[PDB]
C-alpha cells in the first residue's frame, strides 16, 4: 500500500506540475503565429544500421535476462555445474559478440 | 550465404525437429518448434527476392499463430492436470486448441491456404525441405496425443484436406503448387487412418517423404518451375522423362507401383473398424490427384512438346548436378509393392 | 574567489542531508523509538504478525518481555 | 515416432521438470504433492485406458486440490446463505468473527 | 481453366524475380552565417 | 578483506539459521493449535447458519479421502472481517 | 504520516536540483577563468528562483504536434520515473524496502527512454525524430552495459537488497576489489544521461526543442534529478560510508558529502573534454566496453568459487 | 464425502508463551539447547504423523516445557536477559552481531548460575 | 476457477481476434501477437505461483526470451516488406496469387 | 472492495487489450501494450513473483517494446470508425462479464468461472528464510543445464539469422 | 609467437586485457584448493529442519542431543 501511495503521490504531482505549465500563460493575451526544418519536403530514408543495432540491443538483452539471476544461483550445492553453465553462457554471448563483429555487423555505427 | 553458415543453420533445423521427438516435457516441444521455425526462416530467404519475402512473412505469421495456440494449449493442460508429460490430455479443450494448431503447422484445409502460396516463392530445395522435413515434428506430436483426439475433429481435417487437395490440384499449372497441393491430399490420407493404426501413418508418411524427395529431385536436376520446361525436357535428356513418368504414377497410387501400398493399407484398418463409406470416398476423390498426375505425365513424357533452336546449345554438355541419391529413390518409390510387409518393422 | 560557490554547494547538501534525517526520524517515531522491522522474508512476517498477535494492542512494536509470562 | 533416447542412452534431460512431486531445491514442498504422488502411484504401468477407467477416485482428487472447484463452491453456499439470514435478520455475527477475538498467541 | 476473375493473371517470371520498382538532401539555414545544402547517404 | 569479510558473513548466517530451526517446534505447535481453532469456529458458524437448508451435512469434506488437507485460505478466513483477510493474504506482499 | 515521508523525499529533490543548476553555473564558471552569477541574490542564490519564475511566464511554443497525447505523456513519463527511482535509495534507510531495489532501478532505467521517444515522435519536425532516434539507441546500448556491470557487483554483493550494500561493504569499499567496474560504470552513467562529453543533441537537432518554456523546465528537471540519482546510486554502490545504527546521521552526512563531489566531478567531466561523435561513442561501447565486461563478469563469476568467498544470500 | 473430525476447543485450550520475537530469539540458543526432547518428539511426530490432530497432546508438552525454560531465566537470570533481549529488539533485522556485549554478559551469568 | 483466470483467458481471445483480423498494418499484428505471448506469460506464472510449483518458475522466462527473438525476427521480415513497397500495407503482399 | 484488488487490476489488464485489439495505430497500440504489461506486472506481484514481474518490466517493456516502437517510428508517417466500434463492443462484453460473475458468482463461458475474490485460493503456511520462486529461478544452472544450452543455441542462432537475413545480397 | 603477441598489445591492448581475464577466470577454479571450501560452507548451511529419526536400535554414528559429540562438525569453518 504505500508503493501504491508513493507511486500515486508522483503521478498526481507530475501532472499538476505539467497542467501548470501548459495552461498558465494560457490565460494570457498574445498574438497568433502562422502555421509555418532542413527536410520538411523529403521523406525519410530507412536506414539498416539503427534497425539493426536496436535488434542486436533487443538480443543483448534477452541474454542478459538469461544471465541475470547468477546472485540467487551461486548459492546451490552443484557448484561445478553452475560454475560451467554460467561460464557458457557468457562464452556464447562473446561469441555472438564476435560473430557480429567479424561480419561487419556494427558498421558506421561501431 | 556461407557454407559454414548454412550448414550450421541446417544442422539448427535437425536439431529442432529431433529436440521435438526425443522430448517428453511439453516446453521442450515447444521450444523445438520455435527452433525449427527461426533456423528455416533464412533458407527461404536464400535469394533475397520479394516473393521469397512474402512467402517467408507469411510462413512465420502462420506458425506464430500455430505456435501460440500451442502454448495456450499447454498451459491449459497444465491447469488442469498439474504436470508437463508428453502424453494424453486432460481437457478437452486443449486437446481441440492443439489439434487445430498442429493441422495449421501440416498446412491441413481450411488452414492450408499458405501452403501453394509460399511453395511458390522459395527455391526449389527450400521447397522440398519444407514439405518433406516441416512435417516430421507435427505427426510425431499428433503420434503421441492420440488417446485425447477428438475423432470428429480429426476426420473432419482429413476429408476437407484430401478434397481440397485435389479441386486445387486439378487448376495448376506451375509444379510447386501442384506439389503443395498433392501433400495437402497426401496428409489428408495420413491423418484419416491416425486413430485406428498411427502404423499406416509412419509408412505412408515414409513413402511420401521418399515421392517428393524424388520429384523434387528430378526438378531440380531439370531446372524446371513450369509445366512447359517440363515438357522441353524430352529433347534434353529422355531418361528423365521416363522417371519423371514413372515417378507420376507411382503417386498417383496406381499399381504395382509402390504408391498403392500406403493407400490400400490404410483401407484394411478402416474396414476392419466397419468404416465403409470414408475410405471409398477417400479414393474417389483420390482420383483426382491421378488426374492432374496424368496430365502432367501426357504433358512431358507421352508426347513431345516443341522445343526451341538454342537447345541444339544444350545438347554439347553435359549435366553437372550432384544428383544425391537420385537412383535409389526412384528404385525405392517404385518398385516396393512386393516388400509391402517390412512395413512390420514400424509398429 | 573560490569559495564563493560553496553556499550553493552548502544549500544542496542541506536538501541532500533533509530526506535521510526525516526518514530515519520518521521510522523510530512511527516504531517506539526502534528501527522499522525489515521483513524481507515471510518467516520473519511471521514473527512480526505473531508479536502484534501476543502484544495485546495490534501493535507490533510494544514488545512484551518476561513480565507476560506466570 | 517418440524416439526414447534419453532412456536408451541413461541421460535425464527433462524428467526432472515433468511432474509437481519431483526433487525440489532446498525440498520445497507443493500443495498438492500428496494427491498427485497417490495419483502417479496408482496409474504407474497400468495404461492409460486402465488408468483413466480404475483411479478416478485419486485423480478427481488431485484436480479437486489443483483447481478447488467445490471448495469455493462450497464458499459460496455458505456466504450466500449467511447474507441471506442476515437480511432476513435472524442470524447476526459472533464476536470473534467480528474483531475482538484477543487471538490465540 | 480461366474464369472471369483470373483473366488479369499473369504468369510468374522465369527467374521468379521483380523489377525493383533515393539521397537524402538538407538545407542548413542561415539560423560567421553559412548556408549550406547537403546531400546524403545515411 | 571481501573474501575475511564474506566468510565471517557466511557463520553470522548460518548461527541466524541454527537459531530459527531451534525456534521452529513452538511455532509449529502454535500454528496447529490456531488454524485448529479457527476451523472449529468456522464449523459451529456454518452448524448454525445451515440448520434450515435440506440435503447439508455439516462438515462434509469435499475430498475422497480421509487425510488432513492443509485448509485453504478461504476456508479459514471465510466468515471473518475484510481487514483480517486482507492482513493475513496481503500483508506480506504489500509490507514495503 | 507516511505522506509527509513521500512529501519529504519530494520537495528536497526539486530543491536540490534548482540548486544544481546554480552550483553548475557557478563551479563552470570558476573553472574557466570567471564568475557564476553573483549579482541576482547574495552570491547569486536567488538565481534559480528567477528563472523558474522567467520560464513559467514565458508564453508557450504551442508547436504544430502530430499527437497532442504523446506531447503530454512524455513530461508525465519523465518527471514519474525520475522521481519514483528514488524511493528505494538506502540512505540509510529507505522510503521503501525492498528486496529487489536494483531490478527496480534498473527497470526504470529501460522505462525511462520512452519520453525521448515520444518527444521526437509527437514533434512534426523528422529531424528532431532522427534525433531522438540516435539518443534511444545510446541509451539502449549503454543500458546494457549498466546491466551486466550491475550483475557482477551484485554477485559479489550476493543480493538483490539494496541495503545490503551497506552490510557488504562494512570492512572495505567496492572500488577497491572492482575499480574497471567502477570506472565503465561511472562512464556508462555518464553516457547515459545524456552528460558531456556523450550528449548529441546539443550539436549538429534537438528532441525536445519543440516543447514550451514549461515542459521544457519538467524534462531539464527531470534529467537533473537522474543525474542526481545515478551519482548517488554509484555513491552507494561503489563508495558505500560507515553505518552506525544509533546515529543514522553520520551515513546521511558521509554519503551526502560523497554524492556532492560525484555530481561535482559531473561538472567537472564537463569542463574538461571535446564531444564525442555519435559513431565514436558506439565504438567505445560495442568494441571496447563490451568485451571487458564480459571477461570481467566471467572472472567475478569464477572468483568467489575459488576464494570461498561466497556471501550469505541474508 | 465424509465428515472431518475436529477436536472440540478444550483440547486446544493451554497456557501460552506470550513473548515478543526478539525475547526468543535473544534465548533461542539455550531454549535449542535444553528444551531439545519435547520439540524433537514433537517434530518427529508432526512428519511422521502428517497430521496436526494426531499430535496435539504432544504440542501441549512444548507449551509446558518451554514455560519451564522461561521461568528458570525469571528466578535467577532477569536482569541480563532483560538487557539482551532489548539490545536485540532495537535493531531492524535483530542482527546478533550487535548485541556481543550483552549477550556474553548473559552468557556468564547463565553459565556461573545455571 | 478464480476470476482472474476468466481475465486472462478473455484477454488471450480478444488479442487473438485482433490477429485474426488485419486491418491495414503488420505491426499491428505483431503487437497483438506480443500481447497473446504477454497473456500466455501471466496465465502460466498465475498457475504456477498459485499451486507452489517451485521449479516451474524457471520456465516463463524461458517463454518470454524465445518468444521474444521471435518476435525480433518478425520485425526484420517487416523492414525487408519496408524495403520493397516504402510501406508496411498488407495489401502489397499478394505477389503469389499467381 | 479492497479484497477484489487482483480482479479489479484484471480488468484493466483486458481493457488494455482492447487498447490494441482494435489497432487505432502502431503508437497508441504500443501504448495501450506499455499499460497491460504495467498492470500485468502488477497482478504477478500480488502474486508474490516479484522477479517475474521485474522481469516484465525489464525485458518486455524496456527491452521489446522499446524496439517496437523504435521500428513503428520508422513506419506509419505522422499526419476511425472500426476502431471505436470494436473497442465500444468489447467494453460492452467485458462489463457483461464482470456484471453476471458479481450478481450470480459462478458463470461459465467454456470453463466454470467463480464469481468470489482471488484471496480465497491463497495459501496459509509460510516459507521461511527464502523466495520459493526465487530459488526456484535460481535452479536454471544446477537443474536446467538441457534448456540453458537451448536457448543459448537459439539465441546465437537467432543473433546469425537476423544480421544474415537483412543483408540483401 | 611473442611477435604476435607483442603486436596485439601493441594495437588492441583491450582484446588482449579482456582475453587474459577471460581465461584467468576459466583456469583458475580448476587449480585453487579453496573450491571444495566453497562446496562444503554450501554444503552446511542450514535452510530446512533437521526432522529427527526414529530410533530402531541401532544407529552409532547418529547423535541423540544437538551437544553430542556425533555428527558432522563446524571447526574447520570456525577456523578455516
Amino acid at each position: 500500500m504505500n508503493l501504491m501511495i508513493t507511486l500515486l503521490t508522483n503521478f498526481t504531482l507530475a501532472t499538476l506540475l505539467v497542467t501548470i505549465a501548459f495552461w498558465l500563460p494560457q490565460l494570457n493575451v498574445y498574438s497568433e503565429k502562422t502555421s509555418p526544418d532542413p527536410m520538411g519536403s523529403a521523406r525519410l530514408p530507412f536506414s539498416m544500421k539503427f534497425f539493426l543495432v536496436a535488434i542486436t540491443f533487443l538480443l543483448f538483452d534477452l541474454e542478459i535476462a538469461l544471465l541475470l539471476p547468477l546472485p540467487w544461483a551461486s548459492q546451490t550445492t552443484n557448484l561445478n555445474t553452475m560454475l560451467t553453465m554460467a561460464l557458457l553462457l557468457i562464452f556464447l554471448l562473446a561469441v555472438s559478440l564476435a560473430y557480429e563483429w567479424t561480419q561487419k555487423g556494427l558498421e558506421w555505427t561501431e | 550465404m556461407n557454407p559454414i553458415i548454412l550448414i550450421i543453420i541446417l544442422m539448427t533445423v535437425m536439431l529442432g525437429t529431433i529436440i521435438v521427438m526425443i522430448s517428453t516435457h511439453w516446453l521442450l516441444i515447444w521450444i523445438g518448434f520455435e527452433m525449427n521455425m527461426l533456423a528455416i526462416i533464412p533458407i527461404m530467404m536464400k535469394k533475397h527476392n520479394p516473393r521469397a519475402t512474402e512467402a517467408s512473412t507469411k510462413y512465420f505469421l502462420t506458425q506464430s499463430t500455430a505456435s501460440m495456440l500451442l502454448m495456450m494449449a499447454i498451459i491449459i493442460n497444465l491447469m488442469f492436470s498439474g504436470q508437463w508429460t508428453v502424453m494424453k490430455l486432460f481437457n478437452p479443450m486443449a486437446s481441440m486448441l492443439m489439434t487445430m494448431a498442429l493441422a495449421m503447422k501440416l498446412g491441413m484445409a481450411p488452414f492450408h491456404f499458405w501452403v501453394p502460396e509460399v511453395t511458390q516463392g522459395i527455391p526449389l530445395s527450400s521447397g522440398l525441405i519444407l514439405l518433406t522435413w516441416q512435417k516430421l515434428a507435427p505427426m510425431s506430436v499428433l503420434y503421441q496425443i492420440l488417446p485425447s483426439i477428438n475423432l470428429d475433429l480429426i476426420l473432419t481435417l482429413s476429408i476437407l484436406s484430401i478434397t481440397i487437395g485435389g479441386w486445387g490440384g486439378l487448376n495448376q499449372t506451375q509444379l510447386r503448387k501442384i506439389m503443395a497441393y498433392s501433400s495437402i491430399a497426401h496428409m489428408g490420407w495420413m491423418t484419416a487412418v491416425l486413430l485406428y493404426n498411427p502404423t499406416m501413418t509412419l509408412l505412408n508418411l515414409i513413402i511420401y517423404i521418399i515421392m517428393t524427395s524424388t520429384m523434387f529431385t528430378l526438378f531440380m536436376a531439370n531446372s524446371t518451375t513450369t509445366t512447359l520446361s517440363l515438357s522441353h525436357t524430352w529433347n534434353k535428356a529422355p531418361i528423365m522423362t521416363i522417371l519423371v513418368l514413372i515417378t507420376l504414377l507411382s503417386m498417383g497410387g496406381l499399381p504395382p507401383l509402390s504408391g498403392f501400398m500406403p493407400k490400400w493399407m490404410i483401407i484394411q484398418e478402416m474396414t476392419k473398424n466397419d468404416s465403409i463409406i470414408l475410405p471409398t470416398l477417400m479414393a474417389i476423390t483420390a482420383l483426382l490427384n491421378l488426374y492432374f498426375y496424368m496430365r502432367l505425365t501426357y504433358s512431358t513424357a507421352l508426347t513431345m512438346f516443341p522445343s526451341t533452336n538454342n537447345m541444339k546449345m544444350k545438347w554439347q554438355f553435359p549435366t553437372t548436378k550432384r544428383m544425391t541419391l537420385l537412383p535409389t529413390m526412384t528404385v525405392l518409390s517404385t518398385m516396393l509393392l512386393p516388400l509391402t510387409p517390412i512395413l512390420s518393422i514400424l509398429e | 574567489m573560490w569559495f564563493e560557490v560553496l553556499p550553493g554547494i552548502a544549500v544542496m547538501g542541506v536538501c541532500l542531508f533533509i530526506p535521510g534525517m526525516a526518514t530515519a526520524r520518521i521510522h523510530r517515531f512511527s516504531n517506539g523509538g526502534r528501527e522499522k522491522r525489515v521483513a524481507h522474508y515471510s518467516y520473519q512476517w511471521y514473527l512480526m504478525e505473531r508479536d502484534r498477535r501476543v502484544s495485546g494492542v495490534n501493535r507490533y512494536y510494544v514488545s512484551k518481555g518476561l513480565e507476560n509470562i506466570d | 515416432p517418440f524416439f526414447d533416447v534419453q532412456k536408451k542412452l541413461g541421460v535425464d534431460l527433462d524428467h526432472w521438470m515433468t511432474i509437481q512431486s519431483a526433487e525440489q531445491p532446498h525440498r520445497i514442498p507443493a500443495r498438492c504433492h500428496a494427491f498427485e504422488k497417490e495419483w502417479i502411484e496408482c496409474a504407474h504401468g497400468i495404461g492409460s485406458i486402465r488408468a483413466e477407467k480404475e483411479c478416478k477416485i485419486e485423480f478427481e482428487d488431485f484436480r479437486e486440490c489443483l483447481l478447488r472447484q467445490k471448495t469455493m463452491k462450497r464458499l459460496n453456499a455458505i456466504k450466500r446463505q449467511r447474507d441471506k439470514l442476515i437480511k432476513e435478520g435472524k442470524y447476526t455475527p459472533p464476536p470473534h468473527h467480528s474483531g475482538q477475538e484477543d487471538l490465540r498467541p | 481453366y480461366p474464369t472471369k476473375e483470373t483473366a488479369h493473371w499473369k504468369p510468374p517470371p522465369w527467374n521468379d524475380v521483380d523489377p525493383p520498382k533515393s539521397n537524402l538532401t538538407l538545407n542548413f539555414g542561415p539560423q560567421g552565417v553559412l548556408r549550406l545544402v547537403m546531400e546524403l547517404s545515411g | 578483506s571481501m573474501m575475511r569479510w564474506n566468510r565471517e558473513r557466511r557463520r553470522l548466517q548460518i548461527e541466524d539459521f541454527e537459531a530459527r530451526i531451534a525456534l521452529m517446534p513452538l511455532l509449529q505447535a502454535e500454528k496447529d493449535r490456531r488454524v485448529l481453532q479457527m476451523l472449529r469456529e468456522n464449523l459451529e458458524e456454518e452448524a448454525t447458519i445451515m440448520k434450515d437448508v435440506p440435503g447439508w451435512k455439516v462438515g462434509e469434506s469435499v475430498f475422497h479421502t480421509t487425510r488432513w488437507v492443509t485448509p485453504m485460505m478461504g476456508e479459514l478466513y471465510g466468515l471473518r472481517t475484510g481487514e483480517e483477510i486482507l492482513s493475513s493474504t496481503y500483508g506480506f506482499i504489500w509490507y514495503t | 504520516m507516511f505522506m509527509i515521508n513521500v512529501l519529504t523525499l519530494i520537495i528536497p529533490i526539486l530543491l536540490a536540483v534548482a540548486f544544481l543548476t546554480l552550483v553548475e553555473r557557478k563551479v563552470l564558471g570558476y573553472m574557466q577563468f570567471r564568475k557564476g552569477p553573483n549579482v541576482v541574490g547574495p552570491y547569486g542564490l536567488l538565481q534559480p528562483i528567477a528563472d523558474a519564475i522567467k520560464l513559467f511566464i514565458k508564453e508557450p511554443l504551442r508547436p504544430a504536434t502530430s499527437s497532442i497525447s504523446m506531447f503530454i505523456l512524455a513530461p508525465i513519463l519523465a518527471l514519474t520515473l525520475a522521481l519514483t527511482m528514488w524511493i528505494p535509495l538506502p540512505m540509510p534507510y529507505p522510503l521503501i524496502n525492498m528486496n529487489l531495489g536494483v531490478l527496480f532501478m534498473l527497470a526504470m532505467s529501460s522505462l525511462a527512454v520512452y519520453s525521448i521517444l515520444w518527444s521526437g515522435w509527437a514533434s512534426n519536425s523528422k529531424y528532431a525524430l532522427i534525433g531522438a532516434l540516435r539518443a534511444v539507441a545510446q541509451t539502449i546500448s549503454y543500458e546494457v552495459t549498466l546491466a551486466i556491470i550491475l550483475l557482477s557487483v551484485l554477485l559479489m554483493n550476493g543480493s538483490f537488497t539494496l541495503s545490503t550494500l551497506i552490510i557488504t561493504q562494512e570492512q572495505v569499499w567496492l572500488i577497491f576489489p572492482a575499480w574497471p567496474l567502477a570506472m565503465m560504470w561511472f562512464i556508462s552513467t555518464l553516457a547515459e544521461t545524456n552528460r558531456a562529453p556523450f550528449d548529441l543533441t546539443e550539436g549538429e537537432s534537438g528532441f525536445n526543442v519543440e516543447y514550451a518554456a514549461g515542459p521544457f523546465a519538467l524534462f531539464f528537471m527531470a534529467e537533473y534529478a537522474n543525474i542526481i540519482m545515478m551519482n548517488i546510486f554509484t555513491t552507494t554502490l561503489f563508495l558505500g560510508a560507515f553505518h552506525n545504527p544509533y546515529m543514522p546521521e553520520l551515513y546521511t552526512i558521509n554519503f551526502t558529502i560523497k554524492s556532492l563531489l560525484l555530481s561535482i566531478t559531473f561538472l567537472w567531466i564537463r569542463a574538461s573534454y571535446p564531444r564525442f561523435r555519435y559513431d565514436q561513442l558506439m565504438h567505445l561501447l560495442w568494441k571496447n566496453f563490451l568485451p571487458l565486461t564480459l571477461a570481467l563478469c566471467m572472472w567475478h563469476v569464477s572468483l568467489p568459487i575459488l576464494l570461498s568467498s561466497i556471501p550469505p544470500q541474508t | 464425502p465424509g465428515i472431518v473430525e475436529l477436536p472440540s476447543l478444550e483440547d486446544l485450550k493451554v497456557q501460552e508463551v506470550k513473548v515478543s520475537s526478539s525475547v526468543l530469539k535473544a534465548a533461542a540458543h539455550h531454549y535449542g539447547a535444553q528444551c531439545d526432547k519435547p520439540n524433537k518428539e514433537f517434530m518427529l511426530c508432526r512428519w511422521e504423523e502428517k497430521d496436526p490432530r494426531r499430535c496435539l497432546e504432544e504440542g501441549k508438552l512444548v507449551n509446558q516445557c518451554a514455560l519451564e525454560f522461561f521461568r528458570q531465566i525469571k528466578r535467577h537470570c532477569a536482569e541480563p536477559f532483560t538487557e539482551y533481549w532489548t539490545c536485540i529488539d532495537y535493531s531492524g533485522l535483530q542482527l546478533f552481531r550487535r548485541c556481543r556485549k550483552e549477550q556474553a554478559q548473559f552468557d556468564k551469568c547463565v553459565l556461573d548460575k545455571l | 476457477m478464480s476470476l482472474v483466470y476468466m481475465n486472462i483467458m478473455m484477454a488471450f481471445t480478444v488479442s487473438l481476434t485482433g490477429l485474426l483480423m488485419y486491418r491495414s498494418h503488420l505491426m499491428s499484428s505483431l503487437l497483438c501477437l506480443e500481447g497473446m505471448m504477454l497473456s500466455l506469460f501471466i496465465l502460466a506464472t498465475l498457475m504456477i505461483l498459485n499451486s507452489h510449483f517451485t521449479l516451474a518458475s524457471m520456465m516463463p522466462i524461458i517463454l518470454l526470451v524465445f518468444a521474444a527473438c521471435e518476435a525480433a525476427l518478425g520485425l526484420s521480415l517487416l523492414v525487408m516488406v519496408s524495403n520493397t513497397y516504402g510501406t508496411d500495407y498488407v495489401q502489397n503482399l499478394n505477389l503469389l496469387q499467381c | 472492495m479492497m479484497t477484489y484488488i487482483v480482479f479489479i487490476l484484471s480488468i484493466i489488464f483486458v481493457m488494455g487489450f482492447v487498447g490494441f485489439s482494435s489497432k487505432p495505430s502502431p503508437i497508441y497500440g504500443g501504448l495501450g501494450l506499455i499499460v497491460s504489461g504495467g498492470v500485468g506486472c502488477g497482478i504477478v506481484l500480488n502474486f508474490g513473483g516479484s522477479f517475474l514481474g521485474l522481469m516484465v518490466f525489464l525485458i518486455y517493456l524496456g527491452g521489446m517494446m522499446v524496439v517496437f516502437g523504435y521500428t513503428t517510428a520508422m513506419a506509419t508517417e505522422q499526419y476511425n470508425k472500426v476502431v471505436l466500434g470494436t473497442f465500444i463492443t468489447g467494453l460492452l462484453m467485458e462489463f457483461l462479464m464482470v456484471y453476471y460473475v458479481l450478481k450470480d458468482k459462478e458463470v461459465e463461458i467454456v470453463f466454470k468461472f467463480n464469481g468470489m475474490g482471488d484471496w480465497v485460493i491463497y495459501d496459509t503456511g509460510d516459507s521461511g528464510f527464502f523466495s520459493e520462486e526465487a530459488m526456484g529461478i535460481a535452479a536454471l544452472y544446477s537443474y536446467g543445464t538441457w534448456l540453458v544450452i537451448v536457448t543459448g543455441w537459439s539465441l546465437l542462432i537467432g543473433v546469425v539469422v537476423i544480421m544474415e537475413i537483412t543483408r540483401g545480397n | 609467437v611473442a611477435a604476435f603477441l607483442k603486436n596485439v598489445w601493441a594495437k588492441e591492448p583491450v582484446l588482449v586485457a579482456s582475453f587474459a581475464i577471460a581465461g584467468l577466470a576459466v583456469i583458475l577454479p580448476t587449480l585453487s584448493p579453496y573450491t571444495k571450501y566453497s562446496l562444503m560452507i554450501n554444503r552446511a548451511t542450514p535452510y530446512n529442519y533437521p526432522v529427527p529419526l526414529r530410533d530402531d536400535g541401532n544407529m552409532p554414528d547418529v547423535p541423540s542431543h544437538p551437544q553430542d559429540p556425533q555428527g558432522p562438525s563446524l571447526e574447520w569453518l570456525k577456523r578455516l
